[PDB]
Parts: structure tokens; C-alpha cells; sequence
């Protein structure tokens, strides 16, 4: 569970950095992530969570950079939208994997 | 604009992966794309419409 914990923690931190830069309302994602991480505290599932989280990190970083570089309203909105979409996709994947993790944790 | 997003969305899987309007819109098109893919360009532009409709 250590790799998943570390990756999710890093994603939480990345989300807050994006919030600081962009002003986007990403706190619900942060809270959902924190809660799921709390649940975590099978190796295949951990691989799944780790790679998904790190990938999402890269995308949020990149799109936040696109927000910084935004020259207009359209570029800005497209980048914000991209952040929201990737974070929801990521959270759906991590939620699913953590629930499966629980099922495996039983038997 | 919405057409672009429609094209990105346009782009079966068990291995896939003003401000409130944008966030909500995104969340919805996400969830829809995910149900369709979960069935594992069809209903791609169809997805942006309801999403656009739901958030506006």
C-alpha cells in the first residue's frame, strides 16, 4: 500500500499546486483523494493506482502550464476543462481500484 | 470551441486511462464517456450535448 499511498499523496500535492496557480476549484478532488488514501492505509492493483496517479500528475502539471500561458478566454477554458476532465477520469479509476482492493482485502 | 472538445472526446476498454459551468460540464462528459467505454465517435458528439445542456 506504500507505493499507492505515496503516489496519491503526490497527486494531492500536485492538485494543490494547480489550485494555487490556476485558482480552479479542485478541492473536491483533493478531498476525495485524501479519503481514498485514508481507506488504503493486490500488487497489480497497486501498480494500477501508481501509474494512473503519476500519469494524471503529468497531465495536470502540463495543463496548468497551459493555463499560465493562456493568451485568451478560450485557451484558458480549454485548459481548465482539461484539468477537470483528467481529474474526474483519474478519480473514477482510483475509486474503482480501491474498492476492488477492499474486495481482495476480504478474500 | 465545443467542436474541439467534441473532437478530443471523439478520440471497448478495461484499460482506458463561469468556473462551475466548466467543471460540471467536464465532469458530465467524463462520466458518460466512462459508461460507454465501460460497456466492455459513437455517442461522442451525443455526449457533449447533454453535458452542455446539463451545465448551462
Amino acid at each position: 500500500g506504500a507505493m499507492a499511498y505515496a503516489a496519491v499523496t503526490s497527486l494531492m500535492r500536485t492538485i494543490h499546486q494547480s489550485m494555487e496557480l490556476t485558482g480552479c476549484d479542485l478541492q473536491p478532488f483533493y478531498e476525495k483523494l485524501k479519503s481514498l488514501r485514508a481507506i488504503l492505509e493486490l500488487t497489480i492493483l497497486e501498480v494500477e493506482i501508481v501509474e494512473v496517479a503519476y500519469t494524471t500528475e503529468d497531465m495536470v502539471d502540463s495543463e496548468s502550464r497551459n493555463v499560465f500561458l493562456a493568451q485568451n478566454l478560450e485557451e484558458r477554458s480549454r485548459a481548465m476543462w482539461e484539468i477537470f476532465f483528467v481529474l474526474e477520469q483519474a478519480l473514477e479509476c482510483i475509486d474503482s481500484t480501491v474498492k476492488q482492493w477492499m474486495a481482495t482485502s476480504d478474500s | 470551441x465545443x467542436x474541439x472538445x467534441x473532437x478530443x472526446x471523439x478520440x471497448s476498454s478495461p484499460t482506458i486511462f463561469s468556473k462551475e459551468e466548466a467543471a460540471k460540464n467536464a465532469e458530465e462528459i467524463e462520466d458518460a464517456a466512462f459508461t460507454i467505454a465501460n460497456q466492455h465517435x459513437x455517442x461522442x458528439x451525443x455526449x457533449x450535448x447533454x453535458x452542455x445542456x446539463x451545465x448551462x
